[PDB]
């Protein structure tokens, strides 16, 4: 469960985030389909090199729903409910994914964010993306 | 990865008794029951709505089948698994787009259904050599991801 | 999530194990420290030979808490509190072995129920086990 | 464990402007702190309460200089992981008990670490090539654990 220090913690440091949110998922799916290459399995369709529009545009999507995430951090399981139905169901991405894009998220902050990403940001930024992927992965079974 | 002379003659002893089709049927159903996402890849079976319809599936049945005949191919290579399942590791990365987590999960339900048909016979011991040989197996159909 | 079609599995399956239940944790416990040897190391105090009487004491407390979480599979989070607390707080082991320990049970339940280890029993026991992992690992950080 | 010619080169580029004694003590810290079971092995140490107890620790910075000095040797033999942490590995199962998923988690913090410190320099590409030596040296590792 995220704590009130969480809380506040993802709360300043997405908002540090702020504008750069899409071009930063964007740099975390290229981080993590350059460091991870089992993941390229779930998007054959993509062009997954470097400067891909694709990924570029995909990455504004993530980013929306960690915003949202963020907006309703007391309540993920309904404000993600969708996107864990659509990772569930027709995408069937199998849950031990979740956690390389997670760790190319935190990278990618701990790249950008020199004087937030301390210690105690870190650990609560690992926690919320850790519960988003726990809710992402609800509803597999 | 390495196995020890008599943990190979543990593998190959109780090989020897098993049924691959009943095995391989078993096994590539139950995956598809157990951990439903790995429906992804078979579509085209047809009918894989309830467990009743997975399991009597004459392509599931049939898949089982293949991937455990490979599977039973390689353990005459148990000391590169790496090398005798390169080719296939390319196919299912490169062709199939199969995630190498698949191969962890079918090895592990592998080992239930190893447990579910020879019960006590599939002994502590013998379980850990298995579990041994479905690790190799997998990290060997993973090597070569890209 | 437990659906309560898998309520009904898990509790006739734990139903059918009955006063086994010691034994098949004990047993679960034994195929954990030989095939997962990693898991060896939360437990260099005990003595690990063959037929040890502390793991066989050791596997009828682990059986004793899961024939509670079945009796409680609505209220686990509850059930489980104390247990929770000290696997979070004191024995700290990481959560990756929680799947090791399950994957174990699994394996001992198939070797002793012929009958009721169907494909639908599997799934739900499979469930179970990680519905009570989740419960255990919940108070970590 | 294969690293291009040209990970290798962006490997030892990066590691030459790291000061290894405090990155060190910052990525096992972060450890500690990030996921906080990992003080299980540190009840020596004094004082891990709080984020600040736990990185301006100076037992736990004088061990992070220890880890990662280690690592550090490893970093020049990257043909041969399994053989340069063989002894380190039989030292952290048989005498300090300790759960190989450890040094999993702590490469990942450490690539957190280089990129907090390294900021824009630590590309995507020079990630790439960190998270094969992470992996190697974490597989090395586990490799003589029985
Ligand atoms: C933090 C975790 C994640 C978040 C927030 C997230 C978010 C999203 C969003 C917002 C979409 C677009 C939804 C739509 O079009 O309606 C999406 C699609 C998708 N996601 Fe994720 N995702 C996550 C993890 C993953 C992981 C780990 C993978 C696989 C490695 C994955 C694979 C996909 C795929 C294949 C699509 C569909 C792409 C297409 O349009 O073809 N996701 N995700
Ligand atoms: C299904 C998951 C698990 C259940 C139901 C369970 C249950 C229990 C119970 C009932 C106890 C005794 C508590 C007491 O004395 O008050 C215990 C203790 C302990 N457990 Fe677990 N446990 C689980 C998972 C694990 C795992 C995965 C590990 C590590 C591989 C582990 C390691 C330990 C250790 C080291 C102790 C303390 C033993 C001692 O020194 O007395 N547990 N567990
Ligand atoms: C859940 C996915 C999945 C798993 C766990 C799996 C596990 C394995 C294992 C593990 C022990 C082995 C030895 C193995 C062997 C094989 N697989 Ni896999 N395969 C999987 C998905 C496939 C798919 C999909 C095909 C193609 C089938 C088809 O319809 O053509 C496949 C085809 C094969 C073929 C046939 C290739 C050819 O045409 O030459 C063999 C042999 N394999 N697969
Ligand atoms: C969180 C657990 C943990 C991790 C992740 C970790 C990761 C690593 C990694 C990974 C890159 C390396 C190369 C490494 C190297 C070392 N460790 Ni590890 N160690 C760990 C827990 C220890 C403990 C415990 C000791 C003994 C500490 C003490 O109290 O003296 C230790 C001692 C050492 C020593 C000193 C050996 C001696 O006392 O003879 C070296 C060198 N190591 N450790």
């Amino acid at each position: 469960v995220l704590s009130p220090a969480d809380k506040t913690n993802v709360k300043a440091a997405w908002g540090k985030v702020g504008a750069h949110a899409g071009e930063y998922g964007a740099e975390a799916l290229e981080r993590m389909f350059l460091s991870f290459p089992t993941t390229k399995t779930y998007f054959p369709h993509f062009d997954l090199s470097h400067g891909s529009a694709q990924v570029k545009g995909h990455g504004k999507k993530v980013a929306d729903a960690l915003t949202n995430a963020v907006a309703h951090v007391d309540d993920m399981p309904n404000a993600l409910s969708a996107l864990s139905d659509l990772h569930a169901h027709k995408l069937r991405v199998d849950p031990v994914n979740f956690k390389l894009l997670s760790h190319c998220l935190l990278v990618t902050l701990a790249a950008h964010l020199p004087a937030e990403f301390t210690p105690a940001v870190h650990a609560s930024l690992d926690k919320f993306l850790a519960s988003v992927s726990t809710v992402l992965t609800s509803k597999y079974r | 990865v390495h196995l020890t002379p008599e943990e190979k003659s543990a593998v190959t002893a109780l090989w020897g008794k098993v049924n691959v089709d009943e095995v391989g049927g078993e096994a590539l159903g139950r995956l598809l029951v157990v951990y439903p996402w790995t429906q992804r890849f078979f579509e085209s079976f047809g009918d894989l709505s309830t467990p009743d319809a997975v399991m009597g599936n004459p392509k599931v049945k049939a898949h089982g089948k293949k991937v455990l005949g490979a599977f039973s191919d390689g353990l005459a290579h148990l000391d590169n698994l790496k090398g005798t399942f390169a080719t296939l590791s390319e196919l299912h990365c490169d062709k199939l787009h199969v995630d190498p987590e698949n191969f962890r999960l079918l090895g592990n339900v592998l080992v239930c259904v190893l447990a579910h048909h020879f019960g006590k016979e599939f002994t502590p011991p013998v379980q850990a050599a298995y579990q041994k040989v479905v690790a190799g197996v997998a990290n060997a159909l993973a090597h070569k991801y890209h």
